[PDB]
């Protein structure tokens, strides 16, 4: 029969740390070690929470660590062992078809452009991303990208980029452990208001310990924005890899289930009836398996 | 004033287009502060008056050299992903002209009360009896929201397009692209 398992929990791959922010000056980012972090402040307008840079700063210092785990096709809790074996065979067949080539390149793009800087990148005239490869506590290999050249819409190539792509692909395959400290540097302006992820004093801004922060799941949703294989209209760029391709800004869901392009129909075509989809659709399927989920029937 | 440039906000899965309009308006305000001049117009081509919606495009009316200096200004960095634009082409000839105005409001009675402390030195109860709480103005016009480097408070800038006349009038433009007496073509 080979039905879908009743429980199909998948862990998140590419675990993001809780991204802080901090303030400082451009051309002092080489000495960006003891930079003072911005703080959530209550201001009476009714009182609301605001976060902004001080007077003697124009650059943000969003820092988070990303861990590439591997074993993307392996579920954490699968009800059926035959379905788990068939799905592992299908994911391994995908790996022999391509060894996490395009997915790691697009994830290296979402690292390379500061899409994790959601609203801290729109008003910035100079955005910079620094990625250190921490291995046994030391910087194995450093990278210093530029989000101005690497656009948020097109999907290009660059040599250090491909180096980051092979590193993320080796992490996703399982041939090693990849831990990347990513520090952003956006010239948002002198004392301009920044946008941390907001907690729910009508509205509060989330922090960790005397220092404002961005949520991990915001960084994860920014990293998942590789999906361009949806039936795109009206000139929309990449969307986040979600089940049934939904975006909150447009209020609509691409990859509609009335079409045969949502993630679950592509899974049941790929691993149950052996109807292998296109290369782009299986790229999207493996990206959704990388992000994790609670997949399964009821 | 003869040339126009249409900047259309490319849709974003992260932001509704109102914040893109606000960011573009602040960036063009900074560009107009840095450049100087008052022959630079601002319009809204798909301005629907049904729900006071701004639309999804923006129109800039200026000369050839002024628009060339505007594109040569580095204000456009960081906005190429969210916006797309053509070239500073000329406007069509049979185009009726309308004006654009910034209509502010006295939405805070307490601000005017604090003003009247600084002009007549009256008391708080004299301010409350002279100015009640019903003096707040509700304005049903399209608007963008902005913050300033000089004044850190977040302010709303209402934009209103005037009646469609038949000719243009010689007038200047503000740093926001709004008219202090100027006119822009409509097409």
């Amino acid at each position: 029969i080979l039905s879908t398992a009743s429980v199909l929990a998948f862990e998140r791959k590419l675990d993001p740390s809780d991204a802080l922010m901090s303030a400082g000056a451009w051309a002092q980012r080489d000495a960006s070690q003891e930079w003072p972090a911005v703080t959530v402040r209550e201001k009476s307008v009714q009182t609301v929470d605001v976060a902004n840079l001080p007077s003697d700063a124009d650059t943000l210092k969003v820092r988070f660590t990303l861990r590439v785990l591997g074993g993307a096709g392996t579920p954490s809790a699968c009800n059926d062992a035959a379905y788990r074996d068939k799905l592992l065979q299908t994911v391994a067949t995908y790996v022999n078809d391509q060894g996490f080539a395009e997915l790691a390149r697009r994830y290296a793009h979402n690292l390379a452009n500061a899409r994790f800087l959601w609203r801290n990148r729109v008003g910035a005239e100079a955005v910079e991303v620094r990625i250190n490869h921490i291995r046994q506590g030391e910087v194995a290999r450093a990278w210093r990208f530029d989000a101005l050249a690497i656009g948020l819409r097109d999907f290009k190539a660059d040599a250090e980029l491909d180096a980051l792509a092979e590193l993320i692909a080796s992490g996703l395959s399982g041939s090693g452990h990849v831990l990347l400290e990513v520090v952003a540097f956006a010239r948002i302006g002198d004392g301009q208001e920044v946008f941390p992820s907001q907690e729910l004093k009508s509205k509060t801004l989330y922090s960790v310990r005397d220092a404002a922060a961005i949520h991990s799941q915001k960084i994860g949703n920014a990293l998942r924005t590789i999906d361009t294989w949806y039936p795109d209209e009206d000139g929309l760029g990449p969307i986040a890899v979600e089940p049934y391709g939904s975006v909150t800004s447009q209020g609509k869901a691409y990859r509609q289930p009335k079409q045969k392009l949502d993630f679950y129909t592509l899974l049941d075509n790929w691993v149950l009836r052996d109807e292998a989809p296109a290369v782009e659709q299986q790229h999207y399927v493996i990206a959704n398996l990388i992000r994790g989920g609670v997949f399964g029937e009821a | 004033m003869d040339h126009y440039l249409d900047i259309r906000l490319r849709p974003d899965p992260e932001f509704p287009p109102a914040q893109l309009m606000s960011v573009l308006f602040g960036k063009l305000h900074q560009a107009l502060v840095a450049q100087g001049g008052d022959r630079i117009g601002v319009s809204f081509p798909d301005l629907d008056e049904s729900r006071s919606r701004l639309g999804e495009r923006l129109r800039i009316h200026a000369s050839a050299d002024d628009l060339r200096a505007l594109l040569a200004r580095p204000w456009l960095e960081g906005l190429r992903d969210h916006l797309q634009f053509g070239e500073p082409a000329v406007v069509p000839h049979p185009t009726p002209y309308r004006q654009v105005s910034r209509v502010q409001a006295k939405s805070n009675p307490e601000r005017l009360r604090r003003r009247l402390m600084r002009r007549h030195d009256l008391s708080e109860e004299e301010a409350r009896k002279r100015i009640p709480d019903t003096v707040a103005r509700a304005l049903d016009l399209p608007f963008v929201t902005l913050r300033s480097q000089s004044t850190g408070q977040h302010f709303r800038l209402f934009i209103r397009h005037g009646p469609l006349q038949v000719t243009a009038e010689e007038g200047g433009f503000t740093c926001y692209g709004l008219s202090k007496g100027g006119f822009v073509p409509w097409f």
